[PDB]
């Protein structure tokens, strides 16, 4: 089955950086854009970047240029996500999606389980 | 970047009946619409694509229409499970963007 | 009863250059196209060897599929008898080239804020290509190295930005070509089969082949390969069943 699985939440110290790994099962990941996409709570979805797997192509954001950084694992078919200097705004659920093609359009017809990250200095 | 926007930040509706949400976009973007329904635990899903396509598993109680930069969601008949929030997405232009998004109550206090 | 996919090469998520064009081989399907007349809404879709229409009722013995990605205003380079860079340096079609192009815009898949740079042509050829010839050889043409007066590199890429007007946006094309009865049928719609009637005047519908007559057994033995049968007079004498192998004579009414 097509399935998209992300790790759990994370609780980072602001100012910190930190990996998301989302792996794809029952997909030919090599050669599908991989788009992640982040969402704040009650806030729209915000299209973050995208990757190509088959040869390190991505497309950024402006607003997220530099920020993230997509990096892919040809060998596990995993698509790494690195954040930078975080800050307490950086707290939102950020999904790995599918960029199929319909022809016309890229589509994110596959999305994953969607992992919390959360930025803070509490205990 | 496009602009996306929907009009309705939610709205309330009964079972069964025909449920129309728009999606207006500042540029013309032929049909190059994606519906997506993400439902209250978080699960996110494809709906429609190019406007008028049923995705794969959809039931066909969903439909798309629309053109230039004006365009609409409609079920059929609204059932318990449908109950969500849906996002219309552009791909026109490579910085893609999402709408505000949808979210569909019983009609109640 | 198989469906071939038609989905590698139209649902792909990154075409080849145009110098480098992609060929595929599609064989042993239902060649259901219907979804090729509206799935997309191409810009171009004509078709020389038969109308898009029937298509539908004519049996292949070999489909082969070439995608690739031009630049705009050079689609009408696709067509048979042309000229120009694209037509002559990278990819050229026959005059008495079947199957029919398909060709779509594909400005906001392909193009990149910055430029795109993955899809290259060949500006710089020493003579024209044969109908059906690749080329993915890159020394330099009129020198050693790579660069020096008259000494340029062979392939440049399309600075295909979002902003480029209609005739530079990038446009995906994709061309089928398929032989007409001539050999064992391979690739067809559904045009699904009925019983078969022996021994009445009717019309028949075989692998393509069309006609009108009586039906009959016969004795005459055919090769394991050999499909139609022939007189002098070069009409279309006796067929074999593709369903079932045995041999029926046809008898004009
Ligand atoms: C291009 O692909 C579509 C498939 O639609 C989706 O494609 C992927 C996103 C996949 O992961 C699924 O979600 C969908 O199937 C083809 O259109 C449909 O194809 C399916 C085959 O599974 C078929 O059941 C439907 O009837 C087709 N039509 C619609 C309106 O859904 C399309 O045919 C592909 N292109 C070509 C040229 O074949």
């Amino acid at each position: 089955q097509v399935q998209l699985q992300q790790s759990g939440a994370e609780l980072v110290k602001p100012g910190a950086s930190v990996k998301i790994s989302c792996k794809a099962s029952g997909v030919a990941f090599s050669s599908y854009w991989m788009n992640w996409v982040k969402q704040r709570p009650g806030k729209g979805l915000e299209w973050i970047g995208q990757i190509y797997p088959g040869d390190g192509d991505t497309n950024y954001n402006g607003k997220f240029k530099g920020k993230a950084t997509l990096t892919a694992d040809k060998s596990s078919s995993t698509a790494y996500m690195q954040l930078s200097s975080l800050s307490s705004e950086d707290s939102a659920v950020y999904f790995c999606a599918r960029g199929f093609i319909a022809t016309v359009e890229e589509t994110m017809d596959y999305w994953g389980q969607g992992t919390s990250v959360t930025v803070s200095s509490a205990s | 970047d496009i602009q996306m926007t929907q009009t309705t930040s939610s709205l309330s509706a009964s079972l069964g009946d025909r449920v129309t949400i728009s999606c207006r976009a500042s540029q013309d973007i032929s049909n190059y619409l994606n519906w997506y329904q993400q439902k209250p635990d978080g699960t996110v899903k494809l709906l429609i694509y190019y406007t008028s396509r049923l995705h794969s598993g959809v039931p066909s109680r969903f439909s798309g229409s629309g053109s230039g930069t004006d365009y609409s969601l409609t079920i059929s008949n609204l059932e318990q499970e449908d109950i969500a929030t849906y996002f219309c997405q552009q791909s026109h232009t490579l910085p893609w963007t999402f709408g505000g998004g949808t979210k569909l109550e019983i009609k109640r206090t | 009863t198989n469906l071939c996919p038609f989905g590698e090469v139209f649902n792909a998520t990154r075409f080849a250059s145009v110098y480098a064009w992609n060929r595929k081989r599609i064989s042993n399907c239902v060649a259901d196209y219907s979804v090729l007349y509206n799935s997309a809404s191409f810009s171009t879709f004509k078709c020389y060897g038969v109308s898009p229409t029937k298509l539908n009722d004519l049996c292949f013995t070999n489909v082969y599929a070439d995608s690739f990605v031009i630049r705009g205003d050079e689609v009408r380079q696709i067509a048979p008898g042309q000229t120009g860079k694209i037509a002559d340096y990278n990819y050229k079609l026959p005059d008495d080239f079947t199957g029919c192009v398909i060709a779509w815009n594909s400005n906001n898949l392909d193009s990149k804020v910055g430029g795109n740079y993955n899809y290259l042509y060949r500006l710089f050829r020493k003579s024209n290509l044969k109908p059906f010839e690749r080329d993915i050889s890159t020394e330099i043409y009129q020198c050693n190295g790579v660069e020096g007066f008259n000494c340029y590199f062979p392939l440049q890429s399309y600075g295909f930005q979002p902003t480029n007007g209609v005739g530079y946006q990038p446009y995906r094309v994709v061309v089928l070509s398929f032989e007409l009865l001539h050999a064992p049928a391979t690739v067809c719609g559904p045009k699904k089969s009925t019983n078969l009637v022996k021994n009445k005047c009717v019309n028949f519908n075989f692998n393509g082949l069309t006609g009108t007559g009586v039906l009959t057994e016969s004795n005459k033995k055919f090769l394991p390969f050999q499909q139609f049968g022939r007189d002098i007079a070069d009409t279309t004498d006796a067929v074999r069943d593709p369903q079932t192998l045995e041999i029926l004579d046809i008898t004009p009414c």
